[PDB]
């Protein structure tokens, strides 16, 4: 079957700017108390970075994917749960799929055939409030496929409202030679929801090694039974697009990274 | 001989740069992992024939070969690609797996390029061919005393097929152009013919269990290849080590720094290698490079004596022997006997020392 | 099918410039040895 959704809403896509986010490791090595200038694809500063509002209402479109991309979102009880990857995502085409259970979380690379509302909404229980799920419609069988895992899921808190959001997910996604690299970061933050000031770094988290070509990809959030047939809480997320860049980055006496800044923003950053 | 020339004139030389020899080389690598199930294939309870041997995909796994290889339960063995010796040192993105069992009298129409029964009409190679081919004596088992006609195999085909495209239809094969009508008539034939095999049989009639297995190249990275050995480490020796691919040359110490749970390599701001974390126990190591320095010889005029000292620079002489002793902070002086008293400088060291020719 | 060509299919390892073998000892595929001229791994080094 293929249950689709009627009581959403759709919002212009909204403009907001990040001003200092967008760093990780370039890779695995260790550099101490000193200054490195490198050449990747990182998030440009002071970018437009476009915000989804999910809060019964739901904004998921098909997004264009290109050199990875920056994904981040704050909601508590996990109505998020994964994305998938592809360029057609029609039953003819290698396909991906990340879903994050509660469980251990699976990472599937076969052939799929996907509905046209496909989610896994779970039905809520008076018994338990963190009931299980009930209606998880995205694909039946497509066909022999590739590859299969299986790893640690990464948070928890399955209900929850507490007054301070202590759930910030920041998440890029790359693909090179082959290779998909996730980076990750879970920050907790006790303010107004928008995009904080500051500075972190974002840890590597796993690379996996299949080589397709990703063109397209669209993001996977359940749903709840709770009142008037399908209505969820509130959530958001945004979404931003990377480019090649020169940045430089500071090692601190421990090995972990401080500051950066950009060498094509301004003048003063140049001659820095 | 440095000089060109068969006269030496009083003052010091530079030659002969100097640099400790290593004694041995080591590789340190992580601990065997997801080895491959491919056993329970070879000891399952139904195996294949050649009209639907079975044909499986590996990857994400390390496969075992050398264990199996060299032991003593095969019967004849080739590779087409490479010595089989080092099997294990090439990485396949995916391995096409291809196990059967089959009478050995058509074994030599196995291989690539060959003429006969089973290898014009439903098993095929391409003349590029690379995969490794093996072969087990079964007549215990496969086997069948009232006759095993369970296994079959594709007797006829009209045209010849593409290799590793199997067909399972079983359609009556015409022989001739006339037309066939009903399930069986004149010129219709059974595609597949039951095999047999019993103990009573002889050489070439024994079943051979055969697994081929080629595997696909550089469209996606390599992912299957077999198990790599190491050896325990030693420290406070210049010696050659292999670490996660990064081969050098130097001394191991322990040390003070802290990495991150995720690097491994430590850099200096020259931008080389000194800090590495071994792979299969969690401790980070300072590697210092083992000692050089050039030679200098201290001589007076050849006109006047023969006798030279040396000295050795940058170079604590407890380790000359590795190749009347004096240390200075420029190096370790042999040679020469230092005295109390002090003169005007004839031939100068370094850091106010001096040498000369006097009185014996 | 003339046959009469043959070629060192199997040796223990690669060779120096300009060398020669002559030698048709039994070829030892298998760490096991093989006593006698036949059994595993008990391959002639040539091929034809
Ligand atoms: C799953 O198996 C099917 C059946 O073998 C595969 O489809 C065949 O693929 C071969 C190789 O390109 C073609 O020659 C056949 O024509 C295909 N069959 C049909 C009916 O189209 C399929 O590719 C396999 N899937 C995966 C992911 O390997
Ligand atoms: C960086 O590492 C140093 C030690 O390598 C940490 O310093 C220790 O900090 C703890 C807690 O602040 C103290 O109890 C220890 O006495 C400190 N030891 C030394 C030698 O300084 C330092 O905390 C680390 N950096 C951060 C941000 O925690
Ligand atoms: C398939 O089954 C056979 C029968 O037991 C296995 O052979 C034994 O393997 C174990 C494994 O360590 C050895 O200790 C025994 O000595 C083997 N038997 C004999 C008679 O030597 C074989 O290993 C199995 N296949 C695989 C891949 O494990
Ligand atoms: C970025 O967004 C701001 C606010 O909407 C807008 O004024 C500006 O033109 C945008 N810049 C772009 C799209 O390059
Ligand atoms: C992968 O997708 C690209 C982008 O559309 C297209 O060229 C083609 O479908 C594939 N190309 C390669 C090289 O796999
Ligand atoms: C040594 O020196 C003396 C005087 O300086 C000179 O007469 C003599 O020829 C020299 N001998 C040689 C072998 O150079
Ligand atoms: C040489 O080594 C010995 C022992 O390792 C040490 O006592 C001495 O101070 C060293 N000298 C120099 C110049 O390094
Ligand atoms: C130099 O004098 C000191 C102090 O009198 C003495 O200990 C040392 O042995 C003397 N060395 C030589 C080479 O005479």
């Amino acid at each position: 079957q293929c249950v689709n959704l009627t009581t959403r809403t759709q919002l212009p896509p909204a403009y907001t700017n990040s001003f200092t986010r967008g760093v990780y490791y370039p890779d695995k090595v260790f550099r101490s108390s000193v200054l490195h200038s490198t050449q990747d694809l990182f998030l440009p500063f002071f970018s437009n970075v476009t915000w989804f509002h999910a809060i019964k209402r739901f904004d998921n479109p098909v997004l264009p994917f290109n050199d990875g991309v920056y994904f981040a979102s704050t909601e508590k009880s996990n109505i998020i749960r994964g994305w998938i990857f592809g360029t057609t995502l029609d039953s003819k085409t290698q396909s991906l799929l990340i879903v994050n259970n509660a469980t251990n979380v699976v990472i599937k690379v076969c052939e799929f055939q996907f509905c046209n509302d496909p989610f896994l909404g779970v039905y809520y229980h008076k018994n338990n409030k963190s009931w299980m799920e009930s209606e998880f419609r995205v694909y039946s069988s497509a066909n022999n496929c590739t590859f299969e895992y299986v790893s640690q899921p990464f948070l928890m808190d399955l209900e929850g409202k507490q007054g301070n959001f202590k759930n910030l997910r920041e998440f890029v996604f790359k693909n090179i030679d082959g290779y998909f690299k996730i980076y990750s970061k879970h920050t907790p933050i006790n303010l107004v929801r928008d995009l904080p000031q500051g500075f972190s770094a974002l840890e590597p988290l796993v690379d996996l090694p299949i080589g397709i070509n990703i063109t397209r990809f669209q993001t996977l959030l359940a749903l709840h039974n709770s009142s008037s047939g399908w209505t969820a809480g509130a959530a958001a997320y945004y979404v931003g697009y990377l480019q090649p860049r020169t940045f430089l980055l500071k090692y601190n006496e421990n090995g972990t990274i401080t500051d950066a800044v950009d060498c094509a923003l301004d003048p003063l950053s140049e001659t820095k | 001989c440095t000089l060109k020339s068969f006269t030496v004139e009083k003052g010091i030389y530079q030659t002969s740069n100097f640099r400790v020899q290593p004694t041995e080389s080591i590789v340190r690598f992580p601990n065997i992992t997801n080895l491959c199930p491919f056993g329970e294939v070879f000891n399952a309870t139904r195996f294949a024939s050649v009209y639907a041997w079975n044909r499986k995909r590996i990857s994400n796994c390390v496969a075992d070969y050398s264990v199996l290889y060299n032991s003593a339960s095969f019967s004849t063995f080739k590779c087409y690609g490479v010595s089989p010796t080092k099997l294990n040192d090439l990485c396949f993105t995916n391995v096409y797996a291809d196990s059967f069992v089959i009478r050995g009298d058509e074994v030599r129409q196995i291989a690539p390029g060959q003429t006969g029964k089973i290898a014009d009409y439903n098993y095929k190679l391409p003349d590029d061919f690379t995969g490794c081919v093996i072969a087990w004596n079964s007549n215990n088992l496969d086997s069948k005393v009232g006759g095993n006609y369970n296994y079959q195999y594709r007797l006829f085909r009209k045209s010849n097929l593409k290799p590793f495209e199997r067909d399972i239809s079983t359609e009556i094969y015409q022989a001739g152009s006339t037309p066939c009508n009903g399930v069986e008539g004149f010129n219709c034939y059974s595609p597949l013919q039951s095999y047999g095999f019993q103990p009573t049989n002889g050489v070439g009639y024994q079943p051979y269990r055969v697994v081929v297995l080629s595997f696909e190249l550089l469209h996606a990275p390599a992912t299957v290849c077999g198990p790599k050995k190491s050896t325990n480490l030693v420290k406070n020796k210049c010696v050659n080590f292999n670490f996660n691919g990064l081969t050098g040359t130097g001394v191991l110490t322990e040390s003070n720094k802290k990495f991150l749970p995720f690097q491994q390599f430590g850099r200096d701001i020259a931008d080389t290698t000194d800090a590495v974390r071994d792979p299969q126990t969690l401790e980070i190591l300072d590697i210092t490079p083992c000692s050089f320095g050039g030679v200098s010889v201290i001589t007076p005029g050849t006109n006047t004596s023969n006798q030279v000292a040396v000295l050795y620079q940058g170079v604590n002489c407890t380790e000359v022997p590795v190749a009347n002793v004096f240390q200075t902070r420029a190096g370790c002086l042999i040679g020469a006997e230092h005295v109390n008293n002090s003169y005007e400088c004839d031939i100068p060291i370094g850091a106010g020392i001096c040498a000369s020719y006097q009185t014996s």
